[PDB]
C-alpha cells in the first residue's frame, strides 16, 4: 500500500541486510516454478519514523518540523488504474466525434452570416509522528526541543525506531495504542 | 555487543537503553541475536532492553503503521476479473504475486471475498 | 483438486537420436516404426535410453503393423543381453508431413496408452529437417473428456513448457485434437561429445605435410591479380564523394556491393596463409634435417 521501499543494506553500519539479500536471489528464479515469486515479499521493509513515549510502548501523537518542499513527498496518489481509465477514455471517445461532426460546419458559417531534487525549501511543514516518510524527507525531521519528546541522543535522520524521554508524565497525551493491546 | 551492555548496567537509564538496542536489531544477523540473549539472562541485564532484542516490540509497532497508512487501489480487484482468467495456471498465478505484494504485513480479506468467483 | 495429468519432458539421447535420422531419412518414402526402450522416474523425467526398428510391414504404421509379436521377440534378444530396459514409447516417420498424428496414429498410441500410461507417441520428419534436430516433437495423448472439462491448464502447472507453433492446420488439428505437446529436450555425456567430433592423428599429422610448391605459386600469382581490377574501382569511389545523403553516394559510387571492403577480404586470406606457409616450411626443414 505505498509504504515500503526495499533496503540492499543498512546504511548505519554499512552492512549488508541479510534477509533481503536471500529474498532477491530466490526472487529470480521463477521461469522453473512460479511460486518463487512470493520469496520477494521478504526484502519488503517499511519506512516510517516512531517515536516511543518512554519505555510504555505507546506511540505519542505529536509532530515535527521538516524544512522541505512539500511537493516532494506529497503522499502519492491514488492510482487511476485500468479500470477507471476505461469509463474515461469511452467518455472521451463519444465526445471527440461528436466535436468534429458539428464544429467544422458551425466554424465556416458562424461569421459569415524537474530537479529531481528541489531540496525541501526553507519552508517549514510539520509532519505527524509514525506516517509513512520518505528515506529523503527523514532527514529534515527534527524534534521540536520545545515539545516534552526529546531523543536521548540526536536524531538518526533516517527512518526507524528512536525512542523518547518526555519530560512531563503529568501532561496527558494523546496515544495511538500497540496492535497487541487492541485485541485484548 | 556484551560489553557494550555491561557499560549501561552502570548507566542504566531505560529511554537511553532501549534506543541502543532498535539501533542494533535492525543491523545486526539473527545468528547474533540469539546468542546476545542467553548471555544478557545470565548478565541478569534489565529485562525491558530483553524484550526487543526478541524483535517482538518492533512487529506490533510496524503492524500499526501499516493498518493506518495503507492507501488501495479498487481497480486492482476488477482488472484482475476482466483481462486475467483465474482457471489459466499463469494468469490465475500473477494476479496472486501482486495482491499478495500490495496488502501486505496487514490482514486483508476485501480482496479475497470480492473476488469469491475468481 | 484431481491429477496433473502432466506431460513428460522427453528426455532423448544422442545414441537414440542419430539412428532415428539414420533409419528414417534413408528409407523415405517409405515409413518406418518402432518402440523406444528408457526408464521414466519423478512424474516428469523420462529418459530415453535407446531405440530400434521393428521389421517392416507394408501397413506402414497402422495399429496392426506394431505388434507384441515383434515387441516380445526382440525384447527377448536383448533380454540375454542384459541391455533389456521398460518400453517408454513409440515412434514412427511420417516423411511427407510435418509433426502430427494421423486419426490412426492416436488409436495406435492408445494401445501404447494402455500398455504404459507414460507412453510417448514421436512423429519424425527428417527430410523437410535442414539441421535434423528440428522438427520433429513428441506428443501425448489427452482425452476428449479432457477437452470439455478443460484439463489443458494443470499439465503446465508453474512450468513455461513449450507448445509447438509450425503447421497451422495440421497444428490446430493436433493441438486441439491429437495430443498435448510439451518441450523435447537432447542430453548426452561428455565422455560422448569427445566419441562425436572424433579425434585423430592426422589432424595434427596433415599440419606438418607440405603440399606442393606449384600451389603456393598459383595462389600468389591470382589473389594480387584479382584486387588489381576492384583497385581501378576503388579510384572512382573516392573521386568525390563528400556531397550531402549517404543513399545517394552509395548508389551513385557503388559502394553497394563495397569495393574497399572487398580490397580488404582478399589480402586478408592471402596474407594469413602466406605466413602459414613459411611457418610450416621452416619447421619442416630444420626439424627432419
Amino acid at each position: 500500500g505505498r509504504n515500503v521501499t526495499i533496503q540492499l543494506e543498512n546504511a548505519d553500519t554499512g552492512t549488508l541486510d541479510t534477509k533481503s539479500v536471500v529474498g532477491l536471489v530466490m526472487f529470480s528464479q521463477f521461469w522453473y516454478w512460479f511460486p518463487l515469486a512470493h520469496f520477494l515479499s521478504l526484502s519488503f521493509t517499511p519506512t516510517t519514523v516512531i517515536g516511543i513515549r518512554g519505555s510504555d510502548q505507546a506511540i505519542p501523537k505529536f509532530q515535527m518540523n521538516c524544512y522541505a518542499k512539500e511537493d516532494a513527498f506529497s503522499y502519492p496518489r491514488m492510482y487511476e488504474e485500468a479500470s477507471g481509465k476505461e469509463v474515461e477514455k469511452v467518455a472521451t471517445a463519444v465526445l471527440s466525434t461528436t466535436a468534429r461532426a458539428k464544429a467544422r460546419a458551425k466554424k465556416t458559417k458562424k461569421e459569415k452570416g524537474e530537479f529531481y531534487k528541489n531540496k525541501y525549501s526553507s519552508k517549514p511543514y510539520k509532519v505527524d509522528n509514525m506516517t509513512r516518510i520518505l528515506p529523503q524527507q527523514s532527514r529534515y525531521i527534527s524534534f521540536i526541543k520545545d515539545d516534552r519528546f526529546v531523543p536521548v541522543r540526536k536524531f538518526k535522520g533516517n527512518n526507524g525506531v528512536v525512542v523518547l524521554r518526555d519530560r512531563e508524565p503529568k501532561e496527558p497525551v494523546a496515544l495511538i495504542e500497540t496492535v497487541r493491546q487492541m485485541k485484548d | 555487543a556484551l560489553q557494550l551492555f555491561k557499560k549501561l548496567k552502570e548507566e542504566n537509564d531505560e529511554g537511553l537503553s532501549a534506543q541502543i538496542a532498535f539501533d542494533l536489531v535492525s543491523s545486526a544477523s539473527q545468528q547474533l541475536l540469539e546468542i546476545l540473549v542467553t548471555e544478557l539472562t545470565a548478565q541478569g541485564y534489565d529485562p525491558a532492553l530483553l524484550n526487543i532484542l526478541s524483535g517482538l516490540p518492533t512487529c506490533d509497532y510496524y503492524n500499526t503503521f501499516l493498518l493506518n497508512n495503507k492507501n488501495i487501489d479498487i481497480g486492482l480487484l476488477n482488472k484482475s476479473k476482466s483481462s486475467l482468467d483465474g482457471k489459466f495456471s499463469l494468469f490465475h498465478t500473477a494476479v496472486s504475486v501482486a495482491n499478495g505484494f500490495m496488502h501486505a504485513g496487514t490482514t486483508d480479506n476485501s480482496f479475497i471475498k470480492a473476488n469469491l468467483p475468481w | 483438486t484431481g491429477r496433473d495429468d502432466t506431460k513428460e519432458t522427453v528426455y532423448i539421447s544422442s545414441i537414440a537420436l542419430l539412428k532415428m535420422l539414420k533409419h528414417g531419412r534413408a528409407g523415405v518414402p517409405m515409413e518406418v516404426m518402432g518402440l523406444m526402450l528408457g526408464e521414466f522416474v519423478d512424474d516428469y523425467t523420462v529418459n530415453v535410453v535407446d531405440v530400434f526398428a521393428m521389421p517392416q510391414s507394408g501397413t506402414g504404421v497402422s495399429v496392426e503393423a506394431v505388434d507384441d509379436v515383434f515387441q516380445a521377440k526382440m525384447m527377448d534378444m536383448l533380454k540375454q543381453t542384459g541391455r533389456d530396459q521398460m518400453v517408454v514409447g513409440w515412434y514412427h516417420s511420417h516423411p511427407g508431413f510435418g509433426c502430427w498424428l494421423s486419426s490412426v496414429d492416436v488409436n495406435t498410441q492408445k494401445s501404447f496408452e494402455q500398455l504404459n500410461s507414460r507412453a510417448v507417441a514421436v512423429v519424425v520428419d527428417p527430410i523437410q529437417s535442414v539441421k535434423g534436430k528440428v522438427v520433429i516433437d513428441a506428443f501425448r495423448l489427452i482425452d476428449t473428456g479432457a477437452l470439455i472439462n478443460n484439463l489443458e491448464p494443470r499439465q503446465t502447472t508453474s512450468n513455461t513448457g513449450l507448445l509447438n507453433k509450425a503447421n497451422i492446420q495440421a497444428l490446430i488439428h493436433g493441438l486441439n485434437r491429437h495430443y498435448y505437446s510439451l518441450n523435447i529436450d537432447y542430453h548426452k555425456t561428455a565422455k560422448e561429445t569427445k566419441m562425436l567430433m572424433n579425434l585423430h592423428k592426422e589432424q595434427w599429422q596433415s599440419g606438418l605435410k607440405m603440399y606442393d610448391y606449384e600451389e603456393k605459386e598459383e595462389s600468389n600469382l591470382a589473389a594480387t591479380k584479382s584486387m588489381v581490377k576492384i583497385a581501378e574501382q576503388y579510384s572512382k569511389r573516392i573521386e568525390e564523394e563528400k556531397e550531402l545523403t549517404e543513399e545517394e553516394l552509395k548508389t551513385r559510387y557503388v559502394g553497394r556491393q563495397d569495393p574497399k571492403k572487398h580490397l580488404s577480404e582478399t589480402a586478408d586470406e592471402t596474407l594469413e596463409n602466406n605466413i602459414v606457409s613459411v611457418l610450416t616450411a621452416g619447421v619442416n626443414s630444420v626439424a627432419i634435417k
